């Protein structure tokens, strides 16, 4: 099924999204992509996602003249743990010259419809996250 | 031109449907081929059986008397071991001027055959032919003659003691001791012929009067084990006469037609001819003597052609080649990805060469001996069990699921017994029955074992019962977080929380 | 006792008929084919064995 869904990913282009837990690091091949979204962190492993992060994304042929050809983005909570980690994390890839813009503000969030647009659906999800208890 | 590849799963889903078409018709045609067999079967049941219902009546004492005062007194004078070929056609010579044929003469079903047979010897006239050779045969049995009622599926046979010998007598055209003259005039084509003494015993007398029974009759006959196993129960206690029929038959058999036909020669013990042979079988010696030529196809003796078996189907059945056996014949193989660079490479096609190792190359396979505890295992780390005598001496082999834990656990040895192949799925799947453990070390481990089985006995109800304890806990939990948040609650703050009221 | 699967045919009305049958008459043999053409897999399958009784059977008045 890894690999169905792998296949699926380079020839289908219907399916241009795939969720990968961190077993992406190294316990398989990652297919060439350009887009990278980051979620989780494992709690300050500096090397290990940039490592992921080099592995993730290759040279793409006809964006080779922009100086942005690769995007990754990573997802950070405002004012959580969260914050440090990856404070901590991107010392490794900031000591390699790569730079690190800061965005609070997603351009075309407000007339996008998106989900959990009311607040109830959103107490929805906070019920949903109690339910999973740290066992999860 | 559009998706190729629901193209090719169309494609393959109408050869699989065809596929099972196919074999939803052949099944159907093999039943319907097996049920016609058994109605065969079942009919030469029912001809036996009306065979044995016609000579139980011709065995009443009354026929019998009815037809010794009929018979002249020159011929009650003759014992029976004086009876001679003469002495028979006389008399049949008699029995035809005496009763003639008449078949306008009324026949009732409900007049039974005794009483049909009555009524003939009251009017002396015979409606067919078979009426006469039961009258014939009462005539016969009348002097206590040793006789036997023989039918083709008629004509009688007597033994005489002169030459100890069977002699055939056909009342209808005068005929005594001349079997091909009673093939000649007998019944609907000649597939069996059983012949049923006073005492009610058959014996298959095919080959006497038959001289098609080696070469086409043999192979259209009924199944030589279902017809000795129904015959079982009413072979003829006399076994030396069953001896001498047999020797008769063998010495009138022995290469007296000599066919050159070379379909006959086909799959024939007896001949033993050129190429038709199987592809198994090779001749032991290659310097057979010739038999006989067929159209430039030289004859070897069967004896000389021998069915060889692999060195490793010798093993699987017990058997071990000599050590430096030059392998006898080379065959082809049908294996695994060894056999499939066949297909890659045709100059190899002919290179596959699998010695077919004779029975005089084989001695015996003589299974080791476990020494120190330690269970011996073959090349691959396993024994091959196809046989109980092919089991190491010292080993016992046990069918007890999830030993082989136990064992580890008791670091105890534990070899897999394989025991067969499964050729499903296109390739051989090895087959294994048990686990082969020293027999020192066998019972303890039964014990563990067992307790092992009473520790998932033990340790099974309750681990139910953690998971309800926790899906019990979660609900509860599920209950108390929509109260709490029932407690608390029973874009403007997203867009604009923290970096806007100083942005903006 | 010889308890045979025969047993009930051995008093089976259509059994009984196919004994009278091939006891004396073999006439009707064709339609009697025709039944074990239609379906008899029990009569076939213990047919094979034990004959001896069968043929008791077949051979009773």
């Amino acid at each position: 099924e890894r690999m169905q869904i792998l296949q699926n990913f380079k020839h289908n282009p219907k399916i241009n999204t795939i969720f990968i837990s961190k077993v992406g690091d190294t316990s398989f091949d990652l297919p060439e992509a350009n887009v990278l979204i980051q979620i989780s962190s494992h709690g300050g492993s500096r090397r290990q996602e940039a490592q992921r992060l080099g592995r993730v994304l290759r040279a793409k042929k006809g964006m080779v003249a922009e100086e942005y050809n690769a995007f990754f983005y990573s997802l950070v909570s405002q004012d959580t743990q969260e914050m440090a980690y990856s404070t901590k994390r991107q010392r490794f890839l900031v000591d390699q010259g790569y730079s690190f813009k800061v965005i609070t503000k997603l351009a075309g969030m407000e007339e996008e419809d998106l989900a959990f647009s009311t607040k109830e659906e959103q107490q929805q999800l906070l019920q949903k996250v109690l339910a999973a208890t740290d066992l999860d | 031109i559009e998706t190729p590849e629901q193209a090719k799963t169309r494609e393959r889903s109408e050869k699989i449907k065809l596929e099972f078409e196919t074999y939803l018709r052949r099944a159907m045609k093999r039943f319907n081929k097996g049920v016609h067999e058994d109605t065969h079967k079942v009919h030469l049941l029912c001809l036996l059986a009306n065979g044995f219902y016609r000579n139980n009546i011709c065995s009443q004492p009354d026929l019998h008397a009815i037809g010794l005062s009929i018979i002249p007194a020159r011929f009650t004078r003759v014992l029976p071991r004086d009876v001679d070929t003469y002495y028979l056609s006389n008399l049949v010579k008699w029995f035809i001027g005496t009763f003639t044929v008449n078949a306008e003469l009324s026949a009732s079903e409900q007049d039974n055959l005794q009483t049909t047979l009555e009524r003939r010897f009251a009017i002396y006239s015979a409606r067919d032919d078979e009426e006469l050779v039961h009258i014939f045969l009462l005539i016969l049995r009348a002097l206590q003659l040793l006789t036997r009622l023989v039918l083709s599926l008629q004509w009688l046979e007597v033994f005489c003691e002169q030459e100890e010998k069977w002699v055939c007598v056909d009342c209808v055209h005068g005929v005594v001791g001349q079997p091909l003259t009673c093939y000649k005039y007998a019944t609907k084509p000649m597939t069996y012929v059983v012949g049923i003494d006073s005492d009610g015993w058959v014996r298959d007398v095919t080959q006497r009067y038959d001289p098609v029974w080696m070469t086409v009759t043999r192979k259209c006959r009924v199944d030589a084990e279902w017809w000795a196993e129904t015959l079982r129960p009413y072979q003829s206690p006399f076994m030396d006469r069953e001896k001498k029929e047999d020797l008769e038959f063998q010495a009138k058999h022995m290469d007296q037609p000599l066919p050159t036909a070379i379909g006959l020669y086909k799959n024939h013990p007896l001949y033993a001819l050129k190429r038709h042979l199987l592809k198994y079988e090779a001749i032991y010696p290659e310097t057979a003597a010739i038999l006989g030529y067929c159209r430039g196809e030289a004859v070897y003796s069967r004896d000389c052609v021998h069915t060889l078996h692999s060195r490793d189907t010798w093993l699987k059945k017990a058997r071990v080649v000599r050590l430096g056996e030059v392998p006898y014949k080379m065959v082809k193989g049908f294996s695994n990805r060894a056999r499939k660079a066949r297909l890659a490479e045709p100059q190899l096609r002919e290179e596959n060469d699998l010695g077919l190792f004779g029975y005089w190359q084989t001695e015996e396979y003589q299974p080791p001996v476990a020494v120190d505890g330690k269970v011996p295992r073959n090349e691959f780390g396993n024994v091959y069990l196809f046989l109980p005598s092919m089991m190491p001496i010292g080993c016992v082999q046990l069918n007890l699921p999830n030993l082989h834990r136990v064992a580890r656990k008791l670091d105890i040895d534990c070899v897999q017994a394989i025991t067969g192949f499964d050729f499903h799925g296109g390739y051989s799947h090895p087959v294994t029955d048990g686990y082969i453990v020293c027999e020192e070390f066998k019972d303890v481990l039964l014990t563990a074992w067992e307790n092992e089985q009473a520790v998932i006995e033990r340790k099974e109800k309750e681990k139910k019962e953690k998971r309800a304890l926790g899906n019990w806990k979660l609900l509860a939990k599920g209950l108390l977080i929509r109260e709490r948040l029932k407690r608390r609650y029973g874009a403007r703050i997203l867009a604009a929380s923290w970096p806007q009221n100083r942005e903006d | 006792s010889g308890g045979h699967p025969l047993e009930f045919l051995r008093n089976q009305p259509q059994f009984q008929q196919m004994r009278q049958i091939i006891q004396q008459n073999p006439s009707l043999l064709p339609a009697l084919l025709q039944q074990i053409g239609r379906e008899n897999p029990q009569l076939l399958q213990q047919i094979s064995q034990h004959q001896e009784h069968f043929i008791q059977m077949l051979n009773e008045p």
